[PDB]
RNA sequence: GGCACGUAGCGCAGCCUGGUAGCGCACCGUCAUGGGGUGUCGGGGGUCGGAGGUUCAAAUCCUCUCGUGCCGACCA
RNA sequence: CCCC
RNA sequence: UGAGCCUUGAUGUGUAGGAUAGGUGGGAGGCUUUGAAGUGUGGACGCCAGUCUGCAUGGAGCCGACCUUGAAAUACCACC
């Protein structure tokens, strides 16, 4: 309902909320509930704050929304910073996940311009 | 198809006669048929095309006797609803009060006007068959 | 002075008759065919000549202006 | 509708 | 037989939303038995969604304010 600090995950089970939150997907919020020792069978609308601030506490370990973009970035300024063909490529704002690029990447190249 | 009360104060006017200003105040009791203190509406009808945008009118007016500083403003096609008050203020007073509403119109009279100024002047009722003086 | 034209490259509706730039031709890529056209199918392509005001909003109301027409008027 |  | 015109008849879907509502806008009591609301139906307009009138059965009953609307009711009255 309010972790992370911006998030709502109102009316998601407990795991389903951590899924759905912004830096984290399927197996880290079994990972969480694990580690804390919580089931998944009920909503965030239940579960008190008592454990909710444990949740965040617990979240805190991982690369959260604030270093997660910047993380990327770093990367991607390695990226502007070698030289390579995925710097290159990804210097011409190119779609995002792996080698086929003539025929097939109109998605995330946009539709055709002429 | 009316009742008898709607019937007697349209048999007590005449709008093909245009009334006069002395004959005026003496009606006013033959067209106030409300148990309370009922309100009489003026009309002024103006001789301008207010089609430009030169030709808006504003001002107050400082009522002689009270009500009393009532805003005023023309229409786009020439009618202005104004008011000189009730029908039991004094129907007499209510010529004087009649008196000093329009010498304020002339005195702020627009200069962008094109033809007469005004048209006519309706002392309507508000519970009766209208009356259009000159 | 007095009224009629400006709307995609072109021709126009709408018009210079009120709320939401449309039609046809032109052009681009398909489909149609053994090969083509007409044709259906989509996509670009204009902000209503300019400006200014009325609006709950203009294009469609009003004023000035621009280019082009036609009638008429014109004894430093 | 055109054509081989 | 057009034109101008007094009276009267009668008029101008926006969406919103009780609501075929023109610019204002004074305005809260009209309405009612010189013979109700609902209905019985002939007629009119119609983007027919609705406004709505003749004789009435019913025969004396509704509403302005009362809420959401760029607007309030054209309840009366007002000149177009
Ligand atoms: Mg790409
Ligand atoms: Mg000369
Ligand atoms: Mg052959």
């Amino acid at each position: 309902a309010r972790i992370a600090g911006i998030n709502i995950p109102d009316h998601k089970h407990a795991v389903i909320a951590l899924t759905s939150i912004y830096g984290v997907g399927k197996t880290r919020s079994k990972a969480i509930l694990a580690a804390a020792g919580i089931a998944e069978d009920v909503k965030i609308s239940e579960l008190s704050e008592g454990q909710i601030d444990t949740l965040r506490d617990e979240v805190a370990k991982f690369v959260v929304e604030g270093d997660l973009r910047r993380e990327i970035s770093m990367s991607i300024k390695r990226l502007m910073d070698l030289g390579c063909y995925r710097g290159l490529r990804h210097r011409r704002g190119l779609p995002v996940r792996g080698q086929r690029t003539k025929t097939n990447a109109r998605t995330r190249k946009g539709p055709r311009k002429p | 198809k009316l009742t008898k009360r709607m019937r007697v104060i349209r048999e007590k006017v005449d709008a093909t006669k245009q009334y006069d200003i002395n004959e005026a105040i003496a009606l006013l009791k033959e067209l106030a048929t409300a148990k309370f203190v009922e309100s009489v509406d003026v009309a002024v009808n103006l001789g301008i095309d207010a089609r430009k945008s030169d030709q808006n009118v504003r001002g107050a007016t400082v009522l002689p006797h009270g009500t009393g500083q009532v805003r005023y403003r023309n229409d786009k096609n020439g009618i202005i609803h104004t008011t000189i008050g009730k029908v039991d203020f004094d129907a007499d007073k209510l010529k004087e009060n009649l008196e000093a509403l329009l010498v304020a119109l002339k005195k702020a009279k627009p200069t962008q006007a094109k033809g007469v100024y005004i048209k006519k002047v309706s002392i309507s009722t508000t519970m009766g068959a209208g009356v259009a003086v000159d």
